[PDB]
């Protein structure tokens, strides 16, 4: 029994061991309570403004669209403290942990960004933070691991399974299964068991709310479409939520196409996977024929996960949102384009969203369209990866 | 029916059930089949058998590693079902329960999963990441195929949960020793006799205590508290892990351990 | 002959070759004109808000001052696009270049941050950008060099002299001496010949203006002191300018003490150098006994320069501002402290300012004082340097 | 007085002045002294001599490298002044002008700098990074010590600048060939006869054209346009750079070059 529907249509639910159900029920109640609590909301707003730096800019990108009938704005989550949108929801989850009387945080991370965001919120708010990270990810993300440790978090390598993000997700839940009376699990995306898809959306919805106000102020109308990449679904649902009832506004989610859909080396389960049950939810995933959870792939670590949040699968099924893919090479081109034409270095994740917008513009350059790309992160973290690819190409 | 028959016979002998867990195909198919026959010959009353899965999120490191060993041996669910058919073909009456994760059951269709369980002669299925709140299509498919759905009764169960588990379950009720995940390294720390009594009041399937059972005294303790018996997994699997280099010593130590644990069920 | 006084007291002036005087006169006129031009001001405000993300947060740091009578705020220039305050003035200088009809930018850089800021402004505003950088700096700042090149700037190693920042400064002026009809020199600090100390101050003064509004709103009074590190002087004068006439407000500038003043391995000319004439100005510098310009030193590359802007030397001489030094080890400690207690990774430059504030607090923990540190940059760029020091120490 | 005497004598011979520049102590003190004596013996009418400085921001790569060579040889300003005293002790009447940067003049006091110049027998000082706008304390100290302050007349000089340079300067007026920094690789591209005429109208010190002069035809061109002569630096220094490995060939080539350049001043 729950306060809120755990499902979006057929997708979602609460597929956790029985032992964890009280943990989820407690969290759901504390969330519903917090959402009615002016004191909670004021504390959250205070952190978002004075610590994280909200509101974020909405930047008009004139050079990149010159000589077309596209007007493109970028919502600048890359300017948020931490350099990605994740900071918004970790602040809210940290406040929920305090609300429930917990003093410890558990988090999973793959690329390391969620680990950093969890650690920073925990440092600020006086919570002990332990982060699980697949050993292969620990090996490849030394900079982020060091950042987590500077902020006083414990970083725990996970050697089980495939030693990557899904294995870290498992380990986080294993720990929580035995510690939830004292520790909160700060899940890093709008996926997993209810109530996380709901909470993460609500704690990211300021992205779309601000975008709506800013676009009305600047253009006097709503956008024709808003475009965001989809790793687990948080930045995208944060941009989308406030526009869901504005049915003239297109909602476009971009999954990583990796080396190409046809190669099987991608991270696009919503459109190219198969519904399964894993990480507490019924959702599209990448899996073997006999139902083992598969290895995902993207040039961008932030996108490299074999599933997707349930609200995206739902919005897709009813045709409210459209989902597309962008390959490594298309993302790389968009990355280089933004650097050179706008003086902004985007996250390779965000480069997927921008790449799709550039395709919308280039394919139909005489179509009048007002687009917003959610620039969810900056790309300083990616310059080594990009350097190494460009070098191998002899560019 | 196999559980009902077993519990009635054990009741007549004033005995608890001793129920080992192993991962099917750990460390390979052939040695796994020998392991399981050894467990039975040494006095196992029933079996809990895991199908190797990529993401066993209710399991501690011992059983994580068992899953990994089976994968290293190339063990697939299809091969596991071949194994199960052969196990039943060898042993007519022993209850065989599977420990599953939801995706393996859902993968080719929930109904077809339980139909295959029925065809090979499985008796119960416990899906570790499906709580009672989500159990409806699993328990329905189970019962349609004469499979007992196994429900978990946690130490912190309220009255409504006790009533649900009592009502929907068959075969046995899983009485969790403690919070956390499987492992012999963590022993349960709470008296469970109150839950056991409430389960009996509500006409639940007989209780088997599981998680952290690694010693004869814990088996005897389970029986003394009113449970119908006890499950031991990590302690069994550790013997496998320890003895990978000597299959002969492995089987010897498995025999001694199961024999001692079964001896403790007298009471 | 000039429109404005080129001197602050005895410091400053226009010590350039005769050939460059028309370039300086033109720039001064264009600046004075721009400062009266509402259209210029609106364009500048638009870039600062919608592209750079102004206004920046003012963050109250409660954990770091617990159990003392210090209240500490951080002005969050680390959240500005580019991750340092330099972005503010490069936008204004780029607009001046356009005002004068120039389509090319020349810039010097040492640490590489000014190079990045110059390149980003140039990319956005359609200007060709060439950056001079001492060859030794090019070697040690591969990440920043790559960032400049991604944004389409040319980066030109300088092999003359000591192959470091002063040599890059020289080369920039050499180029300008022969190109000023078509190119603007985007000098990177509030130093050099008039009118640069004036222009850079005015194009950074929003830091202090916002700080004043934000502190009044939050505390109902002006700060007891505002504290900023001093590399060439830009972030510090930007924080100070709006408070100069508020004589109750302390203005504290922090020079890098390096290995210690007594070792001679530092970058603290204002207090430990000797007045000289170099880089177009009469100012304190580090120099040999016979007047060769000396090698400066700091753990932080952003601070490692053997001179200082003339307005600082002036404010010091009249006793309006006080200047202090902080050593490498004190800066490192402040860096680690902020990461762990506030979840903010500061620039090692900014860590010098924070270190002095922590000393003000720790030395006199019962003194009621309201301090603002100008957190001029984020410290992601520094985590390798810090890692390597902590490792050598076996921490 | 040495400049006034030189220009009067050259006027009588209808000759231009040829004036080489070198860096003092490039490539070492002893070879530098031999270089300078060679320049004189081959027909230099006056000298421009640079004191090695860390930041020569009016100089292109050729003279940047000359400064670096002198530093590699450990040459200091004090040693340069010892050299200058010896040069004057050898050559009574040749005008000796220094090319300085402001910090070297300011370092131990402006007045003391020019006092030392007077003591060693220097005739003029050009401070490359001090424009007329900042010149007052330098020109005053110069004149107090009987040193000619050398002012730069750029190609883009307005009337006010011409009047200032004419009024404050002594010895010679430096007539810049072009924008940019020293170097033989860039030739001046503008006729300067108008500036030369205006300087004469305003009773300025005689003009020497400098920057990018590397060829006899440029010397003759300077004289034909009405200038009193021409300065050549980078072209001279390149001969040093080219011949570091053979001091004998270096001096031979310096002699041939200066001889040819001086020959061109006949007119
Ligand atoms: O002896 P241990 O501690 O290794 O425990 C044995 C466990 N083996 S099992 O198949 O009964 C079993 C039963 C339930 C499990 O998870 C769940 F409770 F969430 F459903 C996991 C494994
Ligand atoms: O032949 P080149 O092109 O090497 O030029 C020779 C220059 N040697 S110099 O001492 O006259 C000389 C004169 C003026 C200089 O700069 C200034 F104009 F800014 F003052 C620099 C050098
Ligand atoms: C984490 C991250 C993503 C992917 O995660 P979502 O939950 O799908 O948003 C995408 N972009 C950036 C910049 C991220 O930091
Ligand atoms: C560039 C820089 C400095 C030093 O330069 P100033 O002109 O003195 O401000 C200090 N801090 C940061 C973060 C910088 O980027
Ligand atoms: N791998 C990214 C984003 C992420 C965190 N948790 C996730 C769960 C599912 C999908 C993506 C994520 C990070 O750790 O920063
Ligand atoms: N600490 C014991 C007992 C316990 C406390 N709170 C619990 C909640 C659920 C289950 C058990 C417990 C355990 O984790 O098992
Ligand atoms: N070295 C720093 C700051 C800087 C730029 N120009 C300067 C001139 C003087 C002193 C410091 C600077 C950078 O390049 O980013
Ligand atoms: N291009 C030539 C002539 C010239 C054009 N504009 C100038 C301004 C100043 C001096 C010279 C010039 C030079 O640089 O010399
Ligand atoms: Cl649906
Ligand atoms: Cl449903
Ligand atoms: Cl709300
Ligand atoms: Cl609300
Ligand atoms: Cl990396
Ligand atoms: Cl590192
Ligand atoms: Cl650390
Ligand atoms: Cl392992
Ligand atoms: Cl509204
Ligand atoms: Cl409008
Ligand atoms: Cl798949
Ligand atoms: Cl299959
Ligand atoms: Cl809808
Ligand atoms: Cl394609
Ligand atoms: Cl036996
Ligand atoms: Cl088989
Ligand atoms: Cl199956
Ligand atoms: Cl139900
Ligand atoms: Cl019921
Ligand atoms: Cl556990
Ligand atoms: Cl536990
Ligand atoms: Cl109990
Ligand atoms: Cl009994
Ligand atoms: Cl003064
Ligand atoms: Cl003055
Ligand atoms: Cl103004
Ligand atoms: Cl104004
Ligand atoms: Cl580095
Ligand atoms: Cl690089
Ligand atoms: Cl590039
Ligand atoms: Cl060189
Ligand atoms: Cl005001
Ligand atoms: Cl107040
Ligand atoms: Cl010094
Ligand atoms: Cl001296
Ligand atoms: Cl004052
Ligand atoms: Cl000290
Ligand atoms: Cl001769
Ligand atoms: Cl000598
Ligand atoms: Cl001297
Ligand atoms: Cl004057
Ligand atoms: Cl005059
Ligand atoms: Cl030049
Ligand atoms: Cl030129
Ligand atoms: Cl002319
Ligand atoms: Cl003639
Ligand atoms: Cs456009
Ligand atoms: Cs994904
Ligand atoms: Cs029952
Ligand atoms: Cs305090
Ligand atoms: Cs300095
Ligand atoms: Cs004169």
């Amino acid at each position: 029994t729950t306060l809120l529907n755990p499902y979006f249509g057929e997708f979602g639910g609460m597929y956790v061991p029985q032992i964890l159900m009280p943990a989820l029920n407690q969290l759901e109640e504390a969330f519903v309570s917090a959402q009615k609590d002016p004191e909670f909301q004021a504390q959250f707003a205070d952190l978002l403004k004075n610590y994280a730096g909200r509101p974020t800019a909405l930047t008009k990108c004139q050079n990149i669209t010159a000589g077309t009938r596209t007007t493109l704005y970028l919502k600048r989550e890359d300017l948020l403290h931490g350099g990605a949108h994740k900071t918004n929801q970790v602040l809210g989850q940290a406040l929920l942990a305090k609300r429930m009387g917990k003093s410890e945080i558990i988090a999973e991370t793959g690329a390391g960004q969620h680990g950093v965001a969890s650690a920073l919120a925990s440092a600020l708010l006086g919570l002990k933070c332990r982060i699980y990270m697949g050993a292969k990810d620990v090996e490849r993300q030394s900079p982020n691991v060091f950042r987590m440790r500077l902020m006083g978090a414990e970083v725990i390598p996970v050697h089980s399974g495939s030693a990557t993000l899904k294995d870290a997700c498992n380990e986080a839940l294993r720990d929580w299964s035995g510690s939830y009376e004292t520790a909160h699990y700060m899940l890093g995306t709008a996926a997993g068991p209810h109530p996380y898809p709901t909470i993460v959306r609500e704690f990211q919805r300021m992205i779309g709310e601000e975008t709506k106000a800013q676009i009305l102020d600047k253009e006097g109308r709503l956008p024709d479409a808003v475009i965001a990449c989809v790793g687990g679904g948080s930045n995208a649902i944060g941009m989308f939520a406030d526009f869901i009832n504005d049915t003239s506004v297109g909602l476009i989610g971009v999954e990583p196409g990796g080396h190409g859909i046809e190669t099987g080396e991608h991270g696009a389960p919503l459109k190219h996977g198969r519904v399964g049950i894993y990480f507490g939810m019924k959702a599209p995933m990448m899996q073997t024929a006999d139902g083992q959870i598969e290895e995902s792939y993207s040039i961008s670590a932030g996108l490299d996960f074999p599933s997707v949040g349930p609200q995206h699968a739902y919005l897709n099924s009813i045709g409210r949102a459209d989902y597309v893919s962008i390959t490594d090479d298309e993302a790389l081109e968009a990355f280089k384009t933004l650097c050179r034409h706008e003086g902004i270095i985007p996250a390779l994740e965000s480069s997927h969203a921008l790449a799709h917008a550039l395709k919308m513009m280039r394919e139909q350059p005489e179509k009048e369209q007002l687009l917003v790309v959610n620039l969810a992160g900056r790309g300083d973290k990616d310059i080594f990866t990009v350097h190494d690819i460009l070098k191998a190409r002899g560019e | 029916e196999r559980y009902e028959n077993l519990f009635a016979q054990l009741n007549d002998r004033r005995e608890g059930a001793f129920v080992p867990f192993v991962t099917l195909g750990d460390p390979g198919i052939e040695q796994s089949l020998k392991i399981i026959d050894t467990l039975i010959d040494a006095g196992a009353d029933a079996l809990e058998l895991g199908v190797p899965f990529s993401d066993p999120l209710a399991d501690g490191p011992t059983i994580q590693n068992a899953n990994l060993r089976a994968f290293a041996a190339g063990v697939t669910p299809a091969q596991c079902f071949e194994m199960l058919a052969l196990i039943r073909e060898k042993h007519p009456t022993i209850p065989i329960g599977l420990l599953m994760y939801a995706n393996l059951v859902f993968n080719n269709g929930i109904d077809a999963f339980y139909a295959r369980c029925e065809q090979v002669g499985v008796d119960s299925v416990l899906v570790a990441d499906v709580p009672v709140e989500e159990s409806a299509p699993f328990r329905q498919a189970a019962l349609r195929h004469n499979i007992a759905p196994i429900f978990i009764c946690p130490p912190n169960a309220d009255d409504d949960l006790l009533r649900q588990v009592a009502s929907y379950g068959r075969g046995y009720t899983y009485l969790l020793s403690r919070s956390g995940v499987t492992g012999a390294e963590n022993r349960g720390a709470l008296p469970l006799h109150h839950l056991i009594e409430k389960l009996k009041e509500y006409h639940a399937a007989p209780a088997l205590q599981g998680f952290g059972i690694s010693s004869p005294e814990q088996v005897s303790a389970a029986v003394r508290a009113g449970a119908a018996g006890a499950i031991s997994g990590s302690a069994i699997v550790k013997i496998i892990e320890k003895n990978l280099a000597s299959p002969k010593q492995m089987l010897a130590e498995l025999r001694s351990f199961v024999s001692a644990m079964k001896a403790a069920s007298r009471a």
